[PDB]
RNA sequence: UGGUUGAUCGCGUCGGAAGUGUAAUCUUGGGGCUUAACCCUGAGCGUGCUUUCGAUACGGGUUGACUUGAGGAAGGUAGGG
RNA sequence: CAUUGGAGAGUUUGAUCCUGGCUCAGGACGAACGCUGGCGGCGUGCUUAACACAUGCAAGUCGAACGGAAAGGCCCUUGGGGUGCUCGAGUGGCGAACGGGUGAGUAACACGUGAGUAACCUGCCCUUGACUUUGGGAUAACUUCAGGAAACUGGGGCUAAUACCGGAUAGGAGCUCCUGCUGCAUGGUGGGGGUUGGAAAGUUUCGGCGGUUGGGGAUGGACUCGCGGCUUAUCAGCUUGUUGGUGGGGUAGUGGCUUACCAAGGCUUUGACGGGUAGCCGGCCUGAGAGGGUGACCGGCCACAUUGGGACUGAGAUACGGCCCAGACUCCUACGGGAGGCAGCAGUGGGGAAUAUUGCACAAUGGGCGGAAGCCUGAUGCAGCAACGCCGC
């Protein structure tokens, strides 16, 4: 780079792309926890799962890592999965 | 921010404003959202036209003015109107007034020193 | 940008006297130069150009603004020639030249453009100023002495001064009834000419 | 009760047209005409054009004259949905 | 591309209304630069489009009649088709 | 129940009339050249090599978020007080996506025009309702060590926040169930219930200035669509995620956007596919008009930033003065490895018939950050240069 705001920012973009990057294999790792419980068919386990994961997500979506949008469509396709398990 | 300044027109050394509406990323003489007013500093006791009601709107649904803008709503009164200050409020005080036909029906009949004046300067050439 | 030659040239090559009178127009039948006596064609350019030269060379007018002033007459309504010969003649020179304070076009375009004059207050030294209505022209205090001016301050009782000027002659003061029309510029010309020629 | 700003308004475009092509599942080709002046002799044109509708249920068949109502974009190509049959030709 | 005519639709067509057609340009009315070029300002233009309300003479759609265009039947008939 | 508007000439013959081409008088230009050249006003000035670029500048700001003290500045026998203003370097916030440039690509929902989003997102700004709770662990700077010619890199120790991370508490976020009114199919919306959940930050010269979250407003963007504007048939077939369906995934969002499965579609002589050329427009020139030509300045949209590709950060990215990889180039190197992109402003080389100064100022208007004084601004305002245009003398 050739100005120091943009080496400053060069440095913060490789910081927040850590942290970001952390958040967002933490809400796959969930939300695949919760799939296995699903596929599995336990019920007890699968509810968990979804409850951890929805509420993950529903945190990333407040940290900024994910749009609330995409939290939302997320959580929604968890609980239908869980509710197609219980029915 | 949508915000509420002056779009330069005019000539080189002599520029007019237009009183505009447009937010902070558009470049300084491009489209505007609205036309609100004029402002001819140039002339004589500055030129100063405000549409009243539009600027009104526009300060109530949260446009941030210039500090120019600001100095003619202070003049027009509408910096008063909105965001209620003690400020004296000069509205602005006329460019005086010409006229021609008055004069022309004055001077048509000046006659007397017309060509009074007029044989004067005749013993003027004498005195030349 | 200004014709500073022999007006005298000019006058025998368009037939018509373009100024004064009693002068070296006693050859006038015939053109300037060597070839001067000899019988002409005149075909329709020929006539309508005579025309449009005369009435530069009268008014002291070069080309590209007398094109201008035919635009404005052609766009302006009305008949086109008599509005072209209005614009010729609401010019400032040609307004004093008829008011009387000047002998010729030329005399007067040389005042104006040294600012002898002032135009309802302001001074003006452009001989194409377009004097409007209910204008009042004045001399100069300054130069209200010149001695071309006490001349026409002499001479202008013989003048005849148009019906749309008044004139306050040892006064110098000018004042503009209205702006003129065909009947009351003089007929020297063929405006209709003119017209037609910058058709083609 | 007291719902919203109502009737919303906005209403979307409307097309009646002529089916040429009912061959795939939930999906009628429409051939809409519409008559216009030719650009430079003035002469009354016929422009047509084809536009893919959904047909849910495949209740429209081909030379049937239907009505189609624009939506937002259904398929690839599809943008239009099939609101009513005029005429059943057969 | 379309003979005569009834009914109907109101797509073409025609007439209002609303919205839009930024500004500048352009036309034009005022004003400022000593005039002009140029500049400011009011209006027009923006030849369209969308929405909506009317009109139904014509074009077209739908529908029903009529026989004069067209074709057919029966009889007559000419010919190196 | 009138118009603002239309000019020809020469040339086939021994002569004539007609047909008919050619040529000319007009206007114009981002022009060049020749001869000539006084001034002023207002504009305009690389149309070719999106050719390669030396040098300076063109994006910073905030101490009223933070540890601090390398300078200046006050107070003290030279260091010492971070002590107050101030303040490099460092963390942190915001900006850097604007402004500015160019027209290479693009015959395409790119653009013009008009609509749709019941398929959308929107930082700063305005408005309104709730709130601003309880804890914790690091780290840059600094310090020490090692490595490197350099660019710089890796350890040890140490430290603060409005940096970072547990928790509590909050709807209009997920799921679900009643019920009112309803649209344009998917539906929209009002009311109630069940269930699972989602925040925050402090600071001040006490004058301030801020934090989080619902709902509206404004602003900006995104996608979809009807209609419209080139040439070529000596290009006739094109397409297989291609056309549609169902389930899943993905996204701000609809969608073959993606995926699995099923079906065999979709486009085309009213010109698909291919070739040629080209940014589009408001406009500009010409013309009686209809048209024809054109897309300089100025203004709107788009595309692009050494070539090709890619994501990251972010409210927002073709990310011009960002990052990664590759190619072609230029430069530094101690040969181990590094650094760079004027189609920003001025300028150089080059090409060309041809197009300017390595200027001044942030005084005005516009923009960024700051509570503010203020700082930054080759935007802009100006000046220099050239009869390049118009106008005036
Ligand atoms: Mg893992
Ligand atoms: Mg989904
Ligand atoms: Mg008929
Ligand atoms: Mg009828
Ligand atoms: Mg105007
Ligand atoms: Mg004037
Ligand atoms: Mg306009
Ligand atoms: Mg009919
Ligand atoms: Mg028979
Ligand atoms: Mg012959
Ligand atoms: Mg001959
Ligand atoms: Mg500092
Ligand atoms: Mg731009
Ligand atoms: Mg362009
Ligand atoms: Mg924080
Ligand atoms: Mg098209
Ligand atoms: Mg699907
Ligand atoms: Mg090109
Ligand atoms: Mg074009
Ligand atoms: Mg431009
Ligand atoms: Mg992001
Ligand atoms: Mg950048
Ligand atoms: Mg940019
Ligand atoms: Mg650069
Ligand atoms: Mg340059
Ligand atoms: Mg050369
Ligand atoms: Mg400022
Ligand atoms: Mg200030
Ligand atoms: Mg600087």
């Amino acid at each position: 780079p050739n100005i120091k705001s943009q080496i400053k920012r060069v440095k913060t973009n490789e910081k927040s792309r850590q942290r970001n990057k952390a958040v967002k294999s933490a809400l796959r790792t969930y939300v695949r926890n919760f799939r296995r419980a699903a596929e599995a068919g336990d019920v007890e386990a699968a509810t968990k799962a979804a409850r951890v994961a929805n509420r993950q997500l529903d945190k990333a979506a407040s940290k900024g890592v994910i749009h609330k949008n995409q939290a939302a469509n997320r959580k929604s396709a968890i609980s239908k999965k869980l509710n197609s398990l219980a029915a | 921010a949508t915000k509420i300044r002056l779009k330069r027109l005019g000539k080189i050394r002599t520029p007019h404003y237009r009183v505009v509406v447009m937010d902070s990323r558009a470049k300084r003489d491009g489209r505007a959202i609205e036309e609100i007013g004029q402002y001819h500093p140039k002339a004589d006791p500055s030129v100063i036209v405000i549409d009243s009601e539009r600027v009104q709107y526009w300060l109530g649904v949260g446009a941030q003015p210039t500090e120019a803008v600001v100095a003619l709503l202070k003049r027009t009164g509408d910096w008063q109107k909105f965001t209620g200050d003690t400020s004296p409020s000069g509205v602005k005080p006329q460019p005086e007034r010409p006229n021609k036909d008055d004069l022309f029906n004055a001077a048509l009949a000046e006659a007397d020193e017309a060509p009074r004046e007029a044989i004067t300067k005749k013993s003027e050439g004498a005195a030349a | 940008a200004r014709y500073t030659g022999p007006l005298t040239k000019k006058s025998r090559r368009l037939g018509t006297d373009l100024v004064g009178n009693d002068k070296s127009f006693e050859r006038r039948p015939y053109p300037p130069g060597v070839h001067g006596r000899g019988r002409t064609k005149d075909s329709e350019y020929s006539l309508q150009l005579r025309e449009k030269q005369k009435a530069r060379y009268a008014y002291g007018v070069l080309e590209k603004q007398f094109r201008r002033y035919y635009e404005e007459a052609d766009r302006a309504q009305g008949k086109t020639g008599d509005v072209l010969l209005q614009i010729l003649e609401s010019r400032l020179d040609n307004v004093v030249y008829r008011a009387g304070l000047a002998a010729t076009r030329r005399q007067a375009r040389q005042m104006v453009s040294h600012g002898h004059f002032l135009v309802n207050g302001k001074k003006v030294n452009i001989p194409s100023y377009r004097v409007s209505t209910h204008d009042i022209i004045d001399v100069r205090e300054k130069s209200k002495d010149l001695p071309p001016i006490v001349i026409a301050r002499e001479t202008f009782e013989t003048r005849d001064v148009p019906a749309w000027l008044e004139v306050r002659p040892n006064k110098g003061r000018i004042l503009v009834h209205q702006l003129p029309t065909r009947d009351q510029i003089v007929i020297d010309v063929n405006e209709q000419a003119i017209v037609e020629l910058y058709s083609k | 009760m007291s719902e919203n700003t109502a009737e919303r308004t906005t209403r979307r475009k409307v097309r009646e047209g002529l089916v040429v092509s009912d061959k795939m599942n939930k999906t009628i080709t429409v051939m809409v005409e519409d008559r216009v002046k030719h650009p430079l002799y003035g002469k009354v044109m016929t422009k047509s054009v084809r536009l893919k509708a959904h047909d849910e249920n495949n209740e429209a068949g081909m030379g049937d004259r239907v009505r189609i109502m624009e939506t937002r974009p259904l398929s690839a190509t599809k943008r239009w949905r099939l609101v009513e049959i005029i005429e059943k030709a057969k």
